[PDB]
RNA sequence: CGACGUCGCUUUUUGAUCCUUCGAUGUCGGCUCUUCCUAACCUAGCGCCGCAGAAGACGCUAAGGGUUGGAUUGUUCACCCACUGACAGGGAACGUGAGCUGGGUUUAGACCGUCGUGAGACAGGUUGGUUUUACCCUACUUAGCUGGAAAUUGCGAGAA
RNA sequence: UGCAAGGCCGGAAAGAAAAGAAUUAGAGGCACCAAGUGGGCCUUCUUCGGUAAGCGGAGCAGGCGAUGCGGAAUGAACCGCUUAGGGAUAUGUGGCGUCAAAACUUAUGGGCUCAUUCUCGAUACGUGAAAAGGGUGUUGGUGGAUACAGUUGGACCCAACCGAAUCCACCGGCCCCGAAAAUGGAUGACGCUUAAGCCCAAUUAGUGAUUGCCCAUUAUUCCUUUGGUAAGGGCGGAAACAAAUGGAGAAAGUGUAGCCCUUCCGAUGUA
RNA sequence: GGCCAGAACCAGCCCUACUGCAUUAUCCUGUCGGGGAUCAAAAUCCGGCGGGCAACGAAGUGCAAGAAUCUUGGGUCUUGGUGAAAUGAGCGGAGUAUUUGAGCUGCGCACGGCGCGCCGCACGCACUGGUUUCUUCUCCGUGAUGCUCCAUGUUGGCGA
């Protein structure tokens, strides 16, 4: 076993990171994020003066050591969530039948996917903001905005997974609602 | 299948040794067998007359009867709960004088020789001492006994 | 806990005879639970190496070799074991211990757990204390740090056998059944 | 999908054995009825294709539900006609005869062919040939009476 | 006067030395007269026929039959131990989380393992459940190669930024896939994963020495019975002694309430 | 009282406490040289040299014979007793010593370097040697004129 293994992360100027019993809170502008990591069993420390977040695994084999670079990536993702945000641009692709997507307040309805009369409905949580772009600017685009990367995705994924072609060749019949760009809000 | 004749299962038993074939020699003819002598009964495969049964090959007993061309031997024979004293009739070519009492006869003659020397003022041989006693060992050559990597490489063929 | 193997130096030879009036004296190094196993391992090496049987030889000494003072050290153990599938497998392993016997006892427990090897299928070739700069394994070299420290975490601290209890009040130390 | 090789699983086939049963465990099939297995025929989901569509091949999780009507045959099988989403494969003493039936097997009558001098014999054909008993104990199905927390007692004291 | 044989007369005899130089719960031999048996079966090793079989057939030896007892949950044969009827103390095989005695879940021992519907594993015998083949699950070996390296990024099948250790082949350990059957079900059940699983190792733990604990029809010892191929003592009443107020017995003996006392050994069993 | 129970002691058994002899050297030290890693060291490590006891609660190393009397261990509801022959280092009489180990030593012989007699001798064997510095107790004694079995305490409770 390895006596001490650690990962180090740098905290920017406008964001504060707090740890208390494996529970991480990241507060920057544009919001605050929380992660419950009590399943991980690591030694997380924050140095406020030096603005650095450290996670240590004491006396670990390969399996527990893999969890400290996962933790560093998660805390990093909350830093760039409450500083820049997350914006996923998702486009509807079709060959013959237009995919009519109607975005109400936190509600998505998809019609005419491959000519089907069934309406696919998805309710987006209040922590993710969904909008439809102007068709003049770009045709058939839906944008998901939020602070949580794990929440902005899993709305683009749920939209993708519901417009899946069934009982047909998938190499042909490429219709669907695919995510094109994964960018930041600011 | 297997049959039970006089010479059944004697293929390797009644066979001459490699490059040791031939009828018995002159020293066998000139050997004197007397009544009361211990003899080994070992069948000569080249004679095939007066031959003993396969059981008595390798057995030794005392001579009880001497005959112009034959010798009578008493041999023990464990039969069920007791051993029988069997008198077999063989030719002289199938018996050898037995050295089974040679070490005992040599011990008896040593005692009489020792007695004679002791009674009449003679020097007896010094007594042998046990090799199992202790002592101080001064080693000329001392080596280290250990397993080496070369030992494992050697035992791998090809 | 103190090691279960002891450092033995068995000295012996073949019994002098007419063919060998002055036989060679052999010094053997073995780690064994007792001197009866030590003599058994000595005569196993004599038979399979020098073609000398225990019944045709004698033992000059079977004393225990004194341990050095207890110091945290790195020990290089050259060891081999036999399995039917692979034959003889010789490995060199590094251990952190305070004594030669402790390192070899550790190597026997190591070969048992990791390779299912028993004592009589194992042959120790060499054990020695090496400097920090000759250590190849990172798992051993991590204890050479001049300032090495770590917290004691996830520790199950059992009570003194006299003071152990069955039922204890939830947030106090008072024993209900003891 | 898979030659030449090679490694297995199953006990729904036959063989091998001869352990139990010869003061007897009723011996085929069908009908009836329930249940279990999964090596999945249909039905629910899903991968992959030499996957355009339609139809389909291969595979995975899954035995909850379903899996027919008939001509010939005692037949299990077999074969054909027809419907269907489909008409999967098996076990339960080759499930099930004090549940039935008795077509077959399986006595005594009789005919045939072959065999035998003969009486007679034929996993050769043919026709006719008694299917007994529950009121006991359990198990199931309903139907009643009735004590009991120290599961009859202690007075032995615990309230969701 | 030599050889062979039957004797006779003498001699010598560590009564068998020393060199590792035997040991014995070693009374040898000899009769007589009888019974049940004369279906066997199972094992470690050797072994023949058969694809094999809880199959048929042998060798040496143990065992069951004929025999319980303590253990492997259960089992004629495995393991321990073999048996007069009772106690105490120790064990053996097997155990010490509960059932269930013992670590009230021992240590101030070391490693490995995560196993989603026959639900990982903890089956000696017992195959009384498993193979070939495979795994970028984890953690150990062996032999090589590279190292301002390997991987990103920019430039164009190739070197420069980058700043550290990387990756190639092959062997193990545990785990996983291979791995499908019919009533509901079986490490014995629960449950166990800082194991209560697997390998190794201890005995209150680097402290100061070399027996942790629990269970037998076993071992040791004590009491009693019974029988000996039983071993011995005593048995010629020593002397004295009334009740009212020390006693009784003492048989020359197979077997009795045994003539009495001491001692040693055995004690199961179908026909 | 032939009943119940508690303590005393006896004898025998069964458990524990209390330990000496040998051993160590691949060891313990100090110092030089190297080597190592540091901010600089030190240490781990390898060599030469000088001393040596890691020191008796040193070592988990070989064997242990230590009178549970001194110096009131424990148990016997696992034995039998209350002195109806108490064989005692334990009961009773004497005496203040002898002896047996450890120290230290004499001669000779064994034993060990080196060689055909010098040195050593851990202290073996004979004089059951010498000294007594410390460590121990030692010396006497009861036949059966008992052939055998039974019969002799204390304190309560219960029983008038
Ligand atoms: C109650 C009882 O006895 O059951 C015993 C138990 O051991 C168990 N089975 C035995 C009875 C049995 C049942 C079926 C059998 O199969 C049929 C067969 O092969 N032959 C028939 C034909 C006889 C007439 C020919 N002339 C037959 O023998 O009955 C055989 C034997
Ligand atoms: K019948
Ligand atoms: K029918
Ligand atoms: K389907
Ligand atoms: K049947
Ligand atoms: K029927
Ligand atoms: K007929
Ligand atoms: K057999
Ligand atoms: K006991
Ligand atoms: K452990
Ligand atoms: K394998
Ligand atoms: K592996
Ligand atoms: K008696
Ligand atoms: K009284
Ligand atoms: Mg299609
Ligand atoms: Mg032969
Ligand atoms: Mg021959
Ligand atoms: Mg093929
Ligand atoms: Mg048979
Ligand atoms: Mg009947
Ligand atoms: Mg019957
Ligand atoms: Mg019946
Ligand atoms: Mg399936
Ligand atoms: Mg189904
Ligand atoms: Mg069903
Ligand atoms: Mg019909
Ligand atoms: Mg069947
Ligand atoms: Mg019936
Ligand atoms: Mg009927
Ligand atoms: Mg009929
Ligand atoms: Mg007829
Ligand atoms: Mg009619
Ligand atoms: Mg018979
Ligand atoms: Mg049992
Ligand atoms: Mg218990
Ligand atoms: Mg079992
Ligand atoms: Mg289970
Ligand atoms: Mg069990
Ligand atoms: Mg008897
Ligand atoms: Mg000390
Ligand atoms: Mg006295
Ligand atoms: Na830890
Ligand atoms: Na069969
Ligand atoms: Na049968
Ligand atoms: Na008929
Ligand atoms: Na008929
Ligand atoms: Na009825
Ligand atoms: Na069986
Ligand atoms: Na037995
Ligand atoms: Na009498
Ligand atoms: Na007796």
């Amino acid at each position: 076993v390895k006596v001490k293994s650690l990962c180090t992360l740098q905290i920017p100027e406008g964001v504060t990171v707090d740890v208390k019993g494996r529970k991480v809170t990241v507060t920057g502008k544009r919001g605050t994020l929380t992660k419950d990591l009590t399943h991980l069993q690591l030694d997380l420390r924050v140095d406020k003066k030096n603005r650095t977040f450290t996670v240590i695994r004491w006396f670990g084999s390969k399996i527990p050591i893999a969890c400290l670079n996962t933790t560093k990536a998660h805390v990093q993702n909350m830093i760039t969530g409450v500083t820049k945000g997350y914006r996923f641009k998702v486009r509807c692709a079709y060959a013959h039948f237009p995919i009519n997507v109607s975005v109400d307040g936190q509600n998505i309805e998809v019609r005419n996917f491959l000519g089907e009369k069934r309406v696919r409905r998805q309710l987006v949580p209040n922590t993710v903001k969904v909008s439809q772009t102007d068709p003049s600017k770009v045709k058939d685009e839906i944008v998901f905005d939020g602070n949580d990367l794990e929440q902005v995705s899993r709305e683009a994924a749920v939209l993708h997974q519901m417009c899946l072609v069934k009982k047909k060749d998938i190499r042909k019949f490429l219709d669907g609602i695919y995510v094109q760009t994964k960018t930041n809000i600011e | 299948v297997h049959s039970y004749g006089y010479k059944s299962g004697t293929r390797h038993l009644f066979a001459k040794k490699f490059r040791k074939h031939g009828v018995p020699s002159v020293s066998t003819i000139l050997t004197n067998i007397k009544v009361g002598d211990y003899v080994d009964v070992v069948a000569d495969s080249a004679v095939r007359e007066g031959m003993p049964h396969k059981y008595y090959h390798g057995r030794t007993g005392i001579v009880w009867n001497v005959t112009p061309r034959g010798v009578g031997v008493i041999i023990n024979k464990p039969v069920r709960t007791r051993t029988l004293r069997k008198r077999i009739c063989v030719r002289f070519e199938h018996v050898r004088k037995s050295r089974c009492q040679e070490a005992f006869k040599a011990k008896e003659h040593q005692f009489q020789a020792y007695l004679a020397a002791k009674k009449a003022g003679k020097a007896l041989p010094p007594l042998q001492k046990s090799s199992r006693l202790g002592g101080i060992v001064r080693p000329k050559n001392v080596e280290v006994l250990a397993r080496r990597v070369a030992d494992y490489e050697a035992m791998v063929p090809y | 806990v103190k090691p279960h193997l002891r450092h033995y130096q068995v000295v012996g030879r073949e019994s002098p005879s007419e063919k060998n009036p002055e036989p060679t004296v052999y010094k053997f190094e073995v780690f064994a639970p007792n001197f009866v196993v030590a003599k058994s391992r000595f005569w196993r090496m004599m038979r399979v190496k020098n073609k000398v049987k225990a019944t045709h030889g004698d033992v000059l000494s079977c004393k225990v070799v004194k341990d050095a003072k207890l110091v945290a050290r790195n020990y290089l153990v050259d060891i081999a074991y036999y399995s039917q599938r692979c034959g003889y497998t010789r490995m060199v392993k590094e251990f952190r211990d305070v004594s030669k016997t402790g390192a070899v006892s550790q190597a026997y427990h190591d070969l048992a757990s990791r390779h299912r090897a028993r004592y009589h299928n194992i042959e120790v070739l060499n054990v020695k204390s090496i400097p920090d700069h000759e250590v190849k394994h990172l798992s051993i070299a991590q204890y050479h740090a001049p300032n090495l420290s770590f917290p004691l975490l996830q520790r199950r601290t059992k009570a003194t056998r006299k003071d152990r209890a069955i039922f204890v009040k939830k947030n106090t130390k008072r024993a209900v059944v003891a």
